[PDB]
């Protein structure tokens, strides 16, 4: 399921901006 | 009317804009007492105003961490927009200072913590709960935008719960007052729009685009665009193929259609009606604009309370000093801030 690839990926904790 | 009111409201923010507030404060006025949160150039903190006993986040930048991360003229954006700002979705500044060491910001304290962290909880936030925080988006965004202001980082870490439920959108680290285009690449992977990524010169439809990512997270509990690397995350959004949950509502997914919307000359907030496109679409029919706006509307869900300083909804960060050299660093950069 999308939810438990999400949950499994590194992306579910705060994100962090990016710049240049 | 609505023309009548942003009208009256440019008004308001030029004269500050023009003239900005500028040392209305000193670092020894508040208490500390927890971090809230951290990020590039320093915290924000809760602090006690001492002659008031007033609860506020106070945010700390580090001059030299915003000089190496060249984010002078960004930072100065944020200050000098904030300070003149008015409105019930934004924390205007209530004060802000400098000293040797950091720029100083004060503003109004949102004890009910990150959507992000009861979004993640949760997991998926009903329709009419999305749709609760989407709206007061969209009047944030309608106000700043008439400002000729573009936001450039909506994401749910950047959206604090009030004591009432409602929003408060704050992280103007990025926020820019600018007339036709600019091109610095800015904001979160997730959330950025094609043009920002295909380096395109842009303009504040990116922050439509972005809503239509918050609202889809929201109500999906996980971004329309997710992977491991950034880099991956744009090769899915520049395809701008979207799949939708099959619990999503029809009128969700259209109107998530017309946010995530590659072609600019289609995308909902960027046509010639603006952003009465969104207001008026079928899954905002329920959504009665002006109550939202005096916060008549009853919060879907209310934050867990202890008291006035009560920290419970933020997570626990690692107390690190305010240190303040005796030497004045970057004097010169941030001399009108
Ligand atoms: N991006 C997430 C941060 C969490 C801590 N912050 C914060 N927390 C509480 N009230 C506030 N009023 C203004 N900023 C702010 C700042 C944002």
């Amino acid at each position: 399921t999308t939810y438990a690839d999400f949950i499994a990926s590194g992306r579910t904790g705060r994100r962090n901006a990016i710049h240049d | 009317s609505v023309k009548e009111f942003l009208a009256k409201a440019k008004e308001d923010f030029l004269k500050k804009w023009e003239n900005p507030a500028q040392n209305t404060a000193h670092l020894d006025q508040f208490e500390r007492i927890k971090t809230l949160g951290t990020g590039s150039f320093g915290r924000v903190m809760l602090v006690k105003h001492m002659e008031t006993g007033n609860h506020y986040a106070m945010k700390i930048l580090d001059k030299q961490k915003v000089v190496k991360l060249k984010q002078i003229e960004h930072t100065l954006n944020e200050k000098r927009i904030l300070q003149a700002v008015n409105f019930p979705f934004l924390t205007k500044l209530e004060f802000s200072f400098k000293d040797n060491s950091n720029l100083y910001m004060v503003m109004e304290y949102a004890p009910g913590g990150e959507m992000f962290s009861h979004l993640r909880r949760i997991g998926r936030f009903s329709e009419p709960h999305a749709r609760f925080y989407a709206a007061q988006i969209v009047l944030t965004f309608e106000y700043l935008h008439s400002l000729d202001l573009i936001y450039r980082d909506l994401k749910p870490e950047n959206l604090m719960i009030d004591q009432q439920g409602y929003i408060k959108v704050t992280d103007f680290g990025f926020a820019k007052r600018v007339k036709g285009r600019t091109w610095t690449l800015c904001g979160t992977p997730e959330y950025l729009a094609p043009e920002i990524i295909l380096s395109k010169g842009y303009n504040k439809a990116v922050d439509w685009w972005a809503l239509g990512v918050l609202i889809y997270e929201m109500a999906a509990g996980y971004p329309p665009f997710f992977a491991d690397q950034p880099i991956q995350i744009y090769e899915k959004i520049v395809s701008g193929k979207v799949r939708f949950p099959s619990h999503f509502s029809s009128d969700l997914k259209d109107l998530l259609r017309n946010l995530l919307q590659v072609d600019l000359t289609k995308r909902f907030g960027n046509l010639k009606n603006g952003v009465n496109d969104i207001k008026n679409h079928k899954w905002f029919a329920t959504t009665d604009w002006i109550a939202i706006y005096q916060r008549k509307v009853e919060a879907p869900f209310i934050p867990k309370f202890k008291g006035p300083g009560d920290t419970s909804n933020f997570d626990d960060y690692e107390e690190e000093e305010i240190r303040v050299s005796i030497n004045e660093k970057c004097g010169k950069e941030f001399s009108e801030f």
